[PDB]
């Protein structure tokens, strides 16, 4: 935060921050909030049918809100620092940030293999889906 | 078929699987392969 | 054997250009084929990765055919209401115009109690933890309860064949010459 | 989403186009998450689209032999002096 002050008030020419405790990953809609898909005339954008349960016309355009973290209440093994996590909804499912408070990282494991240990997908019901996402309030 | 340059060609294979018995097992060829995991399971039981 | 090879130019006679509209739909000149596992692929009620997603279903089992084991939600069982209410997200197309464009999925209506009863399970098992021709392998393992004897044949030239898994039967070959012709040497 | 597109003005064949192209992992990918995010397939240019092997239809390239396959940026080597690539 404090490179990001400093590319913000660098004079004349631009200034840059690495933010080293970041990931990306690819989280597409899910085919479920659509209809009539060909396989087994292609289907396309401008024949795409919608059948989104979640407030939004479009099928195809991911969406999320309100992150919030928080610390866990159950108790870590002495010498350890207490837990957090954060969680933030998009369409058709929840998402776990996870996070080592050792050195506040993002949780990683060794193997390459499975993927990165920060992130965890978990599907909404019917019952989740049928929320209106884009009347978020508050968390 | 007539594509645009006039060149065409016969609409078959160039080569295929091996057997096509209900032993088969082939991992490159879901249309030539004959088990399946509903099977599997079935035959685990009724060979108990 | 004798399918239709789509190759890239056939496209466009047998697929690449029959459009669907919410009155039209076509059946392509084409020649389907495959064998029980592509059958079963494309038109079983099999298990995905989200619920309700199953649109085909075929006809229901004479009798038990599979093991089963599972873990249950307790609580969810002890907090379920004692009536359950469906309502018309679960009828049938009441005439042939609502069954052309028909709906695969919908909200539960707000006097509807259904879709709370779905999530009962947490957990399910159907036999060993094992995956691929392997878990033949182990169907050849286990022996015939009317003699003591594995189906797997090889505790005793013209030596018999094992009935489930494919090792040793017949001969070995490199699959270099099947469909593609690509990758097999690596992946 | 943002890309480059060619506000160009006159022969130039994308002007008013948008420059964007799948990025998506082929088929032959050796599979495992950190191959599957850091396969070369789409990392220059466009390389997906639709492919009929044998029968069995795909939007993704099947692999990724005289080399290896190369991607590039859809700006013609000729038009690389003169072309306006502007950001959306």
């Amino acid at each position: 935060l404090r490179s990001a002050k400093s590319s913000a008030d660098s004079t004349g020419s631009d200034t840059k921050v690495n933010w080293s405790n970041t990931q990306s990953r690819y989280l597409p809609v899910p085919y479920n909030y659509s209809e009539g898909i060909i396989d087994a005339s292609v289907t396309t954008f401008s024949g795409l049918k919608s059948i989104a349960p979640d407030g939004f016309a479009n099928s195809i355009a991911n969406f999320s809100v309100g992150l919030k973290a928080g610390i866990d209440p159950n108790p870590v093994m002495s010498g350890k620092k207490a837990n957090y996590g954060a969680v933030v909804l998009t369409r058709g499912g929840v998402v776990r940030l996870n996070f080592n408070p050792g050195n506040d990282s993002l949780l990683s494991t060794t193997d390459n293999n499975i993927a990165p240990i920060s992130f965890s997908f978990t599907p909404f019901t019917a019952a989740e889906s049928a929320v209106d996402l884009t009347t978020f309030k508050e968390v | 078929v007539t594509p645009s340059g006039g060149s065409s060609k016969p609409t078959t294979y160039p080569a295929l699987p091996n057997s096509i018995s209900p032993t088969s097992d082939w991992i490159n060829a879901l249309t030539f392969t004959n088990k399946n995991n509903p099977q599997r399971n079935q035959l685990l039981l009724r060979s108990l | 054997d004798i399918q239709d090879n789509v190759n890239n130019d056939t496209v466009e006679a047998l697929i690449s250009s029959y459009k669907n509209t919410d009155k039209l739909k076509h059946v392509y000149p084409y020649r389907y084929s495959g064998l029980y596992a592509w059958q079963l692929f494309n038109w079983s009620n099999k298990l995905t990765n989200t619920p309700l997603s199953a649109n085909f279903v075929n006809e229901n089992s004479y009798a038990p055919n599979s093991l089963f084991a599972a873990i249950l939600n307790e609580d969810l069982l002890t907090g379920l209401s004692d009536k359950i209410f469906y309502g018309k997200e679960n009828e049938f197309a009441e005439n042939e115009a609502d069954r052309f464009n028909q709906l695969l999925s919908l909200n539960p209506n707000p006097n509807t109690n259904w879709a709370r009863y779905l999530n009962v399970v947490q957990r399910f098992t159907t036999g060993p933890n094992l995956d691929s021709s392997t878990f033949d392998q182990f169907l050849d393992f286990l022996p015939w309860i009317g003699n003591g004897k594995p189906f797997s044949n090889s505790p005793s030239s013209s030596t018999p064949l094992p009935t489930f898994s494919n090792i040793n039967v017949g001969v070995k070959s490199m699959i270099t010459q099947h469909l593609n012709k690509e990758n097999t040497r690596w992946v | 989403g943002s890309v480059g597109y060619d506000s160009s003005s006159s022969s130039s064949s994308t002007k008013d186009q948008a420059l964007a192209w799948s990025t998506t992992t082929s088929l032959d990918s050796k599979t495992g998450y950190k191959d599957l995010v850091t396969n070369d397939t789409g990392l220059n240019g466009p390389i997906n689209g639709s492919f009929s092997i044998q029968d069995t239809f795909s939007f993704v390239v099947p692999y990724s032999t005289t080399g290896p396959i190369k991607t590039a940026y859809p700006v013609k080597k000729d038009q690389k002096s003169t072309v306006k690539i502007n950001s959306l």
